[PDB]
């Protein structure tokens, strides 16, 4: 319980950078989370929006 | 079939070759909600139905 601070800062980057990671799965209104998969399936004028 | 009675057939374990389809002008509608009428060819699928 001395190193609190320490460990308190790492875990907050650590967190942050999951979060970040882990945003790449949402969707936000596409068929997918991965853009390899909205280009192997869509055309180039519908896949843009 | 009648649209109320309409059958399904289960499509599996075949090689699909939707170009020789797309290339048929005999069809008046032709709409793909989901994919491409080009991107067909060259994408898998698990369970096709009709």
């Amino acid at each position: 319980s001395a190193l609190g601070k320490l460990q308190d800062v790492v875990n907050q980057n650590a967190q942050a950078l999951n979060t970040l990671v882990k945003q790449l799965s949402s969707n936000f209104g596409a068929i997918s989370s991965v853009l390899n998969d909205i280009l192997s399936r869509l055309d180039k004028v519908e896949a843009e929006v | 079939a009648s649209v109320y009675a309409w059958n399904r057939k289960r499509i599996s374990n075949c090689v699909a070759d939707y170009s020789v389809l797309y290339n048929s002008a005999s069809f008046s509608t032709f709409k793909c909600y989901g994919v491409s009428p080009t991107k067909l060819n060259d994408l898998c699928f698990t369970n096709v139905y009709a």
